[PDB]
RNA sequence: AAGGUAAGUAU
């Protein structure tokens, strides 16, 4: 059932582990998305 | 055997060859000469 | 001089009672979840 | 006279003390006049057990030897080997030592 | 950031406390489970 | 603690002793009321049967029969100890008294474990066997 | 203060 699941895309990338990030670099990589937002950490306006 | 009466004039130490201990002297009546 | 005082009317009970219960003619020398069963 | 009754005590509590150490006819365990406790000899590990005594006894060893630290001072002040205010310093340094 | 390849944030990392309960825990029932048994067995658990 | 047998004076416990030739006689020194002795008088009743083949289990109230009390030094509230062949059995528990098991034990496998040392022990002569488990730590954790 | 008693035959 996993190879076959493997083979075809069943579950989509934001379905964890996925046996190419150990559990710490999928938190750095979680990191890394949210500091890469089109500006992210930006308040100017209110966004939050 | 159970439930016989002790013979009169028994030591119930005696009679068996049994041996006291003392882990320390804080325990225990005061030996008596 | 007073303090060693304060202690010793403390401590004389517990050394009064061990003594009267050593020199004496007769000598006296986990429970609570295996109770109630 | 309160020198006099300070003797008499530290005598009686050495003669209590002594009865209590010769307890179960051991002989092998020796209390002084400045009421410390120590095998007369090399004693054998079995009766070194058989020679135990509580916290209790230890504490009331300790407490007479205080009594006795401070009668013998008193009677040192009142024989003449020291002063009065040597007898007051002495007993300053027992209280706080 | 990957665009503009510049210091952006800073990511603060700490062990949970859940984490650190886990392994206390585990310590504990390596230590407790430990009568009868030999030196190597509970330092080999404990490295382990 | 109301279901092993009991010896209700020194004479009992003495002949109790005397006529086990084959088996560890386990004799509990205390008070069925006493709540440390019910809870080593319920374990004892557990093995009870499992011990029959090379062990019996007798229970003395102590303020019954004093008889033991100067010499055998029963004044902690439970006692536990082993004769064999008409022999007290020391056992290095690793307490500081070898003499005696003077506390209650949960787990109903230890006592049975330290009978079983006991009956090898004595059958081998010795008059001191040394327990599988060392007593002096609770193990608690 | 302890958790540091080898046990066994023989008088």
């Amino acid at each position: 059932l996993w190879y076959e699941a493997d083979k075809r895309r069943l579950f989509p990338p934001w379905i964890k582990p996925a046996d190419t990030e150990p559990p710490p670099l999928l938190v750095y990589k979680w990191c890394q998305g949210i500091n890469n937002l089109q500006d992210v950490w930006e308040t100017s306006e209110g966004e939050c | 055997f159970l439930g016989m009466p002790a013979p009169l004039g028994y030591v119930p130490g005696l009679g068996r060859g049994a041996t006291g201990f003392t882990t320390r002297s804080d325990i225990g009546p005061a030996r008596d000469a | 001089w007073r303090v060693w005082l304060f202690f010793m009317r403390g401590i004389t009970p517990l050394l009064e009672r061990w003594l009267g219960n050593l020199l004496a003619r007769q000598f006296e020398g986990q429970r609570v979840e295996s109770h109630f069963d | 006279d309160w020198v006099e009754v300070g003797l008499q005590v530290c005598r009686q509590g050495y003669n209590m003390l002594n009865l209590l150490i010769h307890r179960k006819n051991l002989n092998y365990l020796h209390l002084d006049y400045n009421f410390n406790l120590k095998p007369v000899k090399t004693l054998t590990t079995k009766e070194r057990k058989k020679s135990r005594f509580g916290n209790a006894f230890h504490l009331c060893r300790e407490v007479l030897r205080l009594t006795k630290l401070v009668v013998d001072s008193h009677v040192q002040y009142r024989l003449g080997n020291v002063d009065a205010f040597q007898l007051a310093d002495g007993l300053q340094y027992i209280f706080a030592h | 950031n990957e665009v503009t390849k510049e210091r952006t944030a800073q990511c603060f990392l700490r062990v949970d406390d859940e984490s650190m309960q886990r392994f206390h825990n585990r310590v504990r029932q390596i230590l407790m489970a430990s009568g009868s048994t030999t030196f190597t067995k509970i330092v080999n658990k404990w490295n382990t | 603690s109301y279901m092993l047998p009991h010896l209700h004076n020194g004479w009992q416990v003495d002949q109790a002793i005397l006529s086990e030739e084959d088996r560890v006689v386990v004799i509990r020194f205390g008070h069925d009321w006493d709540p440390t002795c019910m809870k080593m008088d319920e374990v004892l009743y557990s093995i009870a049967e499992k011990v029959k083949n090379f062990a019996v289990i007798y229970l003395v109230d102590i303020t019954e029969v004093p008889d033991f009390n100067k010499m055998y030094e029963l004044y902690d509230p439970c006692t536990v100890m082993f004769f064999f062949r008409n022999k007290h059995i020391m056992i290095d528990l690793g307490t500081g008294n070898n003499n005696k098991i003077n506390w209650a034990m949960e787990d109903k496998q230890e006592m049975v474990d330290i009978i079983e040392t006991v009956y090898r022990g004595a059958r081998k002569g010795r008059g001191l066997v040394v327990s599988p488990k060392d007593y002096s730590t609770k193990y608690r954790y």
